[PDB]
Formats: structure tokens, C-alpha cells, sequence
């Protein structure tokens, strides 16, 4: 045809590169024999799909072409440039270099086995059944192709196409090329089956219509264009088969930008992302990774007159995933340094949160509920409470949210919250608006996700009307629950309260009454165990030590001091796992000095009866509360000594925790 | 034998391989539960559904691999669960009348002989969640844990069809059994009418019930990340109106996957879209 249809003459071609894939055969000898070719044996037996075919076995096979003075055009060139005309060309290399029958299958241990066999069968018996379609490549493959790039000191030794680009300067000639980026994944759809060959019978003839598969949208074809079947008077009317269509993988994602590379300007914006192959399945949301892929845009087939003239909303092609930052059971041996250093009670105290000053009672009072452990195994039905719940109050300078979230951030399964966002209408599941797909999914808040674990919760006056229901609704065992108009199904309820209220304005006034900023007197003098305050009294000596407390931060970066080795926090989440797995039974002394020990907590609680200072009247729910971290505190020091000094230890808390007002 | 081209499963041994299976049973299966019941679940219960007129057996299906033979029945079932439901459904009516050869005094010989029965196979094998239903997964038993969330009332099916053009009187009634209604272009009931127009008198042919129902997995031992997705539900028989929405379920199903159309008035399609169809819930 006419009209600039012929291009200039390029020197790049193809052929040049189609014969040195010829001699990517059994010669690349440094790296037991021909390795690649090895890797080529462990799947014609069927166990695993995904070869890797790096640039490690290609530099290396130009490492060793350095002596060969000839005409080899470079490899990682072409491969840029084009880099999806690069698998074709490659399975049109394998098949003549493939060792077919060399595993053992006999029967079963291989799924759609005798039937492909008995549908290649029927077409090779079909070959010379007339006294003729040859097979499209694409349906005998049974493996996939996959690449990865470099970035190490090879990249330094001598010449790139691997820089981790962000997403922002992307737009130019990096249009069908093989670009890896970094980023934050989000919106994982579901797994999808997709379609790459295709099977029509009409019942007459028999003979199976292959075609490749386009893209998103596609036709059927006819039934009188056959060979048998057609070109009667009775032609055989076509319609489809599943079980011999073979179907691919298929799940789609999103990615953003690191938040720390965008410039002070505009906001990040998304990028498309596929999948092939078997890379699926080991993508997560909140994944901080980096995928290494292949580009090309796609046509966009609707509406394409009036509006969608030459847009054009690429995606990329993925081919790897680099994933990053991740019980007796080669780890013993740090839980031996616990047991053979011993300190329980300091150590460990000293471990959790040493960023700030004094307060050891109160980094104290959280390591007995980070353990838990099952309440009792009531057997009948008598579930009982487990779980207890901690609250403080007060308003230092501090900054007191970072004393607390930072435990969270470090603590297993427990999910951070605040005010804005999961009220306590959205703390538990709800119905939403969804997508396209599938609408009115039961989107979760914090409880519904966060069973058995922190529920570290912030900002007690914020969003109260619903939330003064949300947190009677956990502290009432086993009602977590979505009363709406779409269904009346109640899922459980297991997880631990970490409340921190701030006070009204100013201080506190310990002088007034208390409960002057609280708004929730039953959900506290009955329902709670023990509280703690936060108040700041003048005093010369800490604060000058506060002061070159905060002000040595600054010169340095570093905080640790006061002869205390820092510890891992992977050594007590392993010692709290190992103590969640023994469960220790009382004796009969401990309750015989609970009993005398409740009834010197009743004569003294019945002595004041006064609206000045104190709360409470002696409730047996603070009674069995104290059963509770006693058990608890002999989960986690467990010598086997249930007795009156570890229930002594118990009640050494109680006693401070309370009267932390009357100074 | 008799080899089919879409499968490659046998002849009716199974219905000899079934009666030995069954009548020569009367306990098994202590072996693999061997702690340390003369007489079979399934062959009093054969004569209980007799006396009672159900259409209905639930079969454990975990006796194939506690019995010597009926290996390559059993891994057939899990290999092809369309046809070999069809040829258990010959067996069963035809061992009632094994025991209706017996005494001829049993409900008169004709009408428990009309009203076909059908079978139960369900808790075959086990599996996890959803997270894992690879796509070659086209045609199994699966036995899923979840979560029923809202329904629909029922639609009707194409079962049997009818029609009538304009002549006096004509009542065929074509059937489908397909995804295609043939049509004649050539009149009938006389020897000499044209192509005439034929009409599509709907309500007439019967019309059994289906219901599809929307479920979500229940969020089991989830890594505090994801969220539980979706997948849908298919009944064809009286399993209606006993699956409310609302309950824990544990469903026994087979697979399938159907084309979606990509313009809405085009036959035009390529995502496809799955389900399952229900042989047994609980």
C-alpha cells in the first residue's frame, strides 16, 4: 500500500537475535550442568510453573563473550527497548530444546492428564483420518515465562535499566520498556479466571475451533466453518466446553507514592498493575514494596468517536515482586537469655517503654494484660469474664499519646484508633458502598478485626453518642453484633480496653470533685478494675532532671542510658507466647487469703462512704478482678508457686493504682 | 467398554461395585478409628425412605476410601461430579427395585417406581477458606466455611418449552436441555401451510423453582488485614426456603464458571465470573 506504509530500513532486526537464542542452548558451562537447563527438568514433572530467566545468565554468558572477537549485538539493549517482544521469540526456542517424556505418571497424580492426552489423541488420529488444524502454540505449554533485572556491583563493574524510579517522572520513553518502582499496594480485587484458548463443539463433527484470545471483550464465530462438520446441508450448531478451555490467573492492584519522595506539590496519584503466571496470591494490602515489570498501554474500545480520541490509560506488566520488611523452633535460645538472666519484674519493666521518666507502676500494670491467657475452661455454660480493662486519665505535657500508641505499634494485633474515623457506629462491621464488583460487603471498623488483641483507643470525648454504646457493647462479653436492617448475625467479643481520657479545661482540679470530665459514672465505678493518673505537682529536683531529660535528645539523636541493656521486643513477644501456653491452676491457700483479703478490703471501703476523694464500695466484680491479674501474673513469673507471695505481688498493685489522687 | 469423549470413566460396574460395596458392608471404617453397629447406616435407612416416600439420601461419600474396592470410583467422583451423580441416580432407583423384587405386597409397584430419587454426597475431603481456589479448579467437590448474607426470591427455569402458530391447534411442546431453543420454520398439522409465523405461548410450559443467594466467608484466623470477600450461591432442588439468611453454613459443591455478556445489547463477551452449585448444604 501507498503512502508511507514502508518504514525506513532499521539495522536492529530480529533474526540476528533469533539464532543467539539458538545458541542459548546447552553451552553456558560456568554456572550441575547446564543450570538453566536443569531448572528445565522440575517442571516437565509437574510440581512447579515459573521459570526465572535473569540477567545474571545473560551478563555472565557476554562476560565469557569477551574473547570470541564476532558480532554479537548486546542483549539488555534490545530488552529494553522492546521488552514484550521478548517472550515470542523465547518459546519458539524451548520447544525445540525440550526434553517431552522424562517423568512417570501413570494414571492419577497429575491433573487433566488422561484427557489431554486422550484430546491429543483424537487429533493425532485426526491427522490421517482421511483415507487438518495444527495445535496453536499457545495450548500445550503448561509453564510460564518470567524475567528479573540487576542492581548490584555488576552495575559497577561495567556498561541502569533498574534505578528505583518513582512514579513521577515516568511519562516519557519509558513507554514499553521494563521499569521497576516502588511504592504502597492497595485495592486487591480477587483472583479471576481468565481465558487463553478456547474449545467450541457443535456435536456433529466433533472438531474443536481454536482461537487466541484478544482482549477484555470478544465474539463467537459461526458453525458452518468447519472441515467435517460444514459444508453440508446439515451443519452442526457450535456452542462452548469448560474442561477443555484452560483458564489463567488473574488479580488487579493499585499503587501509590512513598509520601517521603513527592515533591511539596500536588498529591500522588495511582498506576495499574497485572498479574500472570503463579506471582499471584503474594500481594498484601499495606505491603511496602516494589514490583519489577514490563510496560505497554492498552486500547480503550468504547465510545472511542465523540470522547476517547487517542487517550490512552496504560497499565504495567508485572514479572517480579521483591517483597521487603517482614516456638522452640531454632529461637530456644533467646528464651533461655530470659530464663537464665531471671528479672521478671524490673528487666522487663525497664524493656517496654524506656522513653520516658519514672512511672514504673504503670509500665508495670500493661505487661501482666499483654499475656492474657484463657480465663478458665468452664465447660458448661458459664462463660465468664476474661479480658480486663485498664483506663487512665490526667493531662501532662508529655504527650501522652505517643506514650501509649507507641505500645500499641509494638504490641501484637493491636490496632491503633482514634476519634475521627471508626466511630462507634463504624467500630464494629457495617454495610457501604463497594465498586463495580461486588457492592454491600460487610466493611469492618476495629472490633470485628481486632479479636483477642489491643483495641488502644484515644480521644474519649470524641464522637460520644455512638461510642457510649461501643464500649459497653465489648465490655458486656459476646455481643458484637450488626443489629441492622440487613441481618441479625452476632460474632464474638474478646478484646482488652486501653482507654486514656483527658480531663475538662486546664487541670484537673483535685480539690473539686472528681468525675467532673468523665461523663460515664456506670461504665466506671462497677465495670473497670483499677485506674491511674497522670497529674503534674511542681517539685525542683525532676524537673531540671525532665529538663536535661528532653534537651539531651537534641545534641545527640540517641536516648538510652541508666545501665540498661535494651532488649528485643521479638524475646518477650516469644516469652508472653511461651507464658500464654501454660495456664497454671490455683491451690486452696491462695482463696483462703483472698477471703481474709476481700473482708480487709470491705471494713475499710465501708469507712469513709464520702463524695471527697475516693470511688468505689467494695464490688466482688473488684473481687474477682483480682483473681484474674493474679493468675495472670503467675502466667508470666510461672515457678509453679500459686501461693500467698505471688497473690502478695497482686495486691502490692492494687494499692498503688489506687490513691494516685491524694497527691 | 463403552469410552466417552468427554470423560473417561466406565460402565455401569459401579452399579455391581455399589451393591457389593453396600449389601456386604454392615460396619467398616473401625480401622482408621481404632479405639477398641452390626448392621449398615445406609441399609436400614434404604428401607426407611421405602416406608416414608423421600427423594432424598445423604451419603457420607467417605466409605469409597474405608472399602477395598471403589478407589477409581472415588477419584473419579471427585473428577467428574456431573456424570457420575447421573449414573448413581440409575442405581439407587434400580436397587429399590432390588428390594422391590422381593415382595410384591410393597406400595403396589408403580408408583414409588415413578418419582425419581437422588443422592447426597457431602463433608468429601476438606478445605480451608477461599484463598486458595486455584483456576484449575474447574470441575470439583469443594466444602466451603462461611457466611449466607441476603437472599432473593426465586426465579423461574427453562425446563420445557411450547409453542403454537396460527393454525387450528397445535400444542408441541420442544425441549431445550441446552443453552439453545430450536424453532421450526415450517408449518405443521396440515400437509399444506407456509412458513408461518409462530408464536411463544410462555405460560404454559411448566417452569421449575432455582434461587441464587449471596455469601461471604467467615473472617477465620484473617491476618488482620484482609477483608472477607464474596462469592455466590445456586439451588435448583427443595433446598429452598431452609437456607435464611443469617446462620453459620458449611455447603458441599461442585464448580462452574459461566461467560458474562460485555455489552449489555450485544451477544458481544472476558473476566469471567464463577459460582458454585449446591449438592448438599448444612
Amino acid at each position: 500500500m501507498s503512502a508511507a506504509l514502508p518504514s525506513i530500513q532499521l539495522p536492529v532486526d530480529y533474526n540476528n537475535l533469533f539464532n543467539e537464542i539458538t545458541d542459548f542452548l546447552v553451552t553456558f558451562k560456568q554456572d550441575k550442568g547446564p543450570k538453566y537447563m536443569a531448572m528445565l527438568q522440575k517442571v516437565a514433572n509437574r510440581e512447579l510453573n515459573s521459570v526465572i530467566i535473569d540477567l545474571d545468565d545473560i551478563l555472565q554468558y557476554q562476560n565469557e563473550k569477551f574473547l570470541q572477537g564476532t558480532q554479537a549485538d548486546d542483549l539488555v539493549s534490545a530488552i529494553q527497548q522492546n521488552a514484550n517482544h521478548f517472550t515470542e521469540l523465547f518459546c519458539r526456542a524451548i520447544d525445540n530444546n525440550m526434553p517431552l517424556p522424562t517423568k512417570e505418571i501413570d494414571y492419577k497424580d497429575d491433573v487433566l492428564d488422561v484427557i489431554l492426552n486422550q484430546r491429543r489423541l483424537r487429533n493425532e488420529r485426526m491427522l490421517s483420518d482421511r483415507t487438518t488444524e495444527l495445535f496453536p502454540p499457545n495450548l500445550t505449554r503448561r509453564y510460564f515465562l518470567y524475567f528479573k533485572p540487576l542492581s548490584q556491583n555488576c552495575a559497577r563493574r561495567y556498561r541502569i535499566s533498574s534505578k528505583p524510579l518513582s512514579v513521577r517522572q515516568i511519562k516519557g520513553d519509558f513507554l514499553g520498556q521494563l521499569i521497576t518502582v516502588r511504592g504502597i499496594i492497595t485495592r486487591v480485587s480477587d483472583v479471576k479466571p481468565a481465558v487463553e484458548v478456547i474449545a467450541y463443539t457443535c456435536d456433529q463433527c466433533g472438531y474443536e475451533v481454536f482461537q487466541e484470545v484478544n482482549s477484555r471483550t470478544f465474539t463467537p464465530l459461526s458453525e458452518c466453518t468447519s472441515e467435517e462438520c460444514s459444508q453440508n446441508q446439515t451443519k452442526g450448531q457450535l456452542f462452548m466446553s469448560t474442561r477443555a478451555s484452560k483458564f489463567s490467573a488473574f488479580q488487579e492492584c493499585k499503587i501509590q507514592e512513598l509520601s517521603q519522595q513527592v515533591p511539596v506539590g500536588h498529591i500522588p496519584r495511582s498506576l495499574n498493575i497485572h498479574v500472570n503466571g503463579t506471582l499471584v496470591r503474594s500481594l498484601s494490602p499495606g505491603d511496602i514494596v516494589d514490583v519489577t515489570g514490563i510496560f505497554l498501554p492498552a486500547p480503550y474500545t468504547g465510545f472511542k468517536a465523540l470522547k476517547a480520541g487517542l487517550l490512552t490509560e496504560t497499565y504495567l506488566e508485572a514479572q517480579f515482586v521483591r517483597q521487603h520488611k517482614k516456638l522452640t523452633s531454632d529461637v530456644e535460645e533467646r528464651v533461655m537469655e530470659l530464663i537464665t538472666s531471671g528479672d521478671v519484674y524490673n528487666r522487663l519493666a525497664k524493656s517496654i517503654a524506656p522513653e520516658i521518666y519514672g512511672n514504673l507502676d504503670v509500665k508495670k500494670a500493661l505487661l501482666l494484660l499483654l499475656v492474657g491467657g484463657v480465663d478458665k475452661r468452664v465447660g458448661d455454660g458459664m462463660k465468664i469474664r476474661g479480658d480486663i480493662n485498664v483506663c487512665l486519665m490526667g493531662d501532662p505535657g508529655v504527650a501522652k499519646s505517643q506514650l501509649l500508641k507507641a505500645i500499641c505499634k509494638i504490641s501484637p494485633r493491636g490496632v491503633y484508633t482514634t476519634g475521627k474515623g471508626s466511630s462507634g457506629v463504624g467500630l464494629t462491621a457495617a454495610v457501604m458502598k463497594d465498586p463495580v464488583t461486588d457492592e454491600m460487603i460487610l466493611e469492618g471498623g476495629a472490633l470485628v478485626l481486632a479479636d483477642n488483641g489491643i483495641c488502644c483507643i484515644d480521644e474519649f470525648d470524641k464522637m460520644d453518642e455512638s461510642d457510649r454504646t461501643a464500649i459497653h457493647e465489648v465490655m458486656e462479653q459476646q455481643t458484637i453484633s450488626i443489629s441492622k436492617a440487613g441481618i441479625n448475625t452476632t460474632l464474638n467479643a474478646r478484646t482488652s480496653i486501653l482507654a486514656a481520657a483527658n480531663p475538662l479545661y486546664g487541670r484537673y482540679n483535685p480539690r473539686l470533685s472528681p468525675l467532673d470530665n468523665i461523663n460515664l459514672p456506670a461504665a466506671l465505678l462497677s465495670r473497670f478494675d483499677i485506674l491511674f493518673l497522670m497529674l503534674d505537682i511542681p517539685s525542683r529536683d525532676d524537673d531540671e532532671k525532665l529538663a536535661e531529660h528532653v534537651t539531651y535528645v537534641h545534641m545527640h539523636n540517641k536516648q538510652p542510658d541508666l545501665d540498661f541493656t535494651p532488649v528485643e521486643p521479638s524475646k518477650m513477644r516469644e516469652y508472653i507466647a511461651y507464658a500464654k501456653t501454660k495456664r497454671p491452676v490455683m491451690s486452696e491457700a491462695v482463696n483462703d487469703y483472698v477471703v481474709q483479703a476481700y473482708i480487709r478490703l470491705r471494713q475499710d471501703s465501708k469507712r469513709e462512704m464520702d463524695s471527697k476523694f475516693s470511688f468505689g464500695q467494695a464490688t466482688p466484680r473488684t473481687l474477682l478482678g483480682i483473681i484474674r491479674l493474679s493468675q495472670a501474673l503467675a502466667k508470666l513469673r510461672l515457678a509453679d508457686m500459686v501461693d500467698i507471695d505471688d497473690v502478695e505481688e497482686a495486691l502490692r498493685l492494687v494499692r498503688v493504682s489506687k490513691e494516685s489522687l491524694y497527691q | 467398554l463403552r469410552i466417552i469423549w468427554g470423560t473417561n470413566v466406565s460402565i455401569q460396574e459401579c452399579t455391581t461395585n455399589f451393591r457389593n460395596f453396600l449389601m456386604s458392608f454392615k460396619y467398616k471404617f473401625r480401622k482408621i478409628l481404632d479405639e477398641r453397629d452390626e448392621e449398615l447406616y445406609y441399609i436400614k435407612q434404604l428401607n426407611e425412605m421405602r416406608e416414608l416416600g423421600t427423594s432424598n439420601l445423604n451419603l457420607d461419600a467417605r466409605n469409597l476410601l474405608a472399602y477395598k474396592q471403589t478407589e477409581d470410583l472415588y477419584h473419579q467422583l471427585l473428577n467428574y461430579p456431573q456424570e457420575v451423580i447421573s449414573i448413581m441416580d440409575q442405581t439407587i432407583k434400580d436397587c429399590m427395585v432390588s428390594l422391590i423384587v422381593d415382595n410384591n405386597l410393597d406400595y403396589d409397584l408403580d408408583e414409588i417406581e415413578t418419582k425419581f430419587y437422588k443422592v447426597r454426597p457431602y463433608n468429601v475431603g476438606s478445605c480451608k477458606g477461599m484463598r486458595e481456589l486455584n483456576p484449575n479448579d474447574i470441575d470439583k467437590l469443594i466444602n466451603l466455611k462461611g457466611l449466607v448474607l441476603r437472599s432473593t426470591p426465586v426465579i423461574p427455569d427453562m425446563k420445557v418449552a411450547f409453542f403454537k402458530c396460527n393454525v387450528c391447534d397445535h400444542t408441541m411442546a420442544v425441549e431445550i436441555d441446552r443453552g439453545v431453543i430450536q424453532e421450526p420454520a415450517r408449518c405443521e398439522r396440515i400437509d399444506c401451510n407456509e412458513p408461518n409465523s409462530m408464536s411463544l405461548i410462555h405460560n404454559r410450559c411448566s417452569f421449575a423453582d432455582k434461587q441464587v443467594i449471596k455469601l461471604q466467608e467467615t473472617p477465620d484466623f484473617v491476618p488482620d488485614g484482609q477483608t472477607p470477600h464474596s462469592i455466590s450461591l445456586c439451588v435448583y432442588d427443595e433446598l429452598v426456603d431452609s437456607c435464611r439468611a443469617g446462620d453459620r453454613i458449611e455447603v458441599t459443591g461442585t464448580f462452574r464458571s459461566i461467560p458474562i455478556r460485555a455489552n449489555s445489547r450485544q451477544r458481544v463477551l472476558s473476566l469471567y465470573k464463577t459460582y458454585v452449585d449446591v449438592v448438599h448444604v448444612k
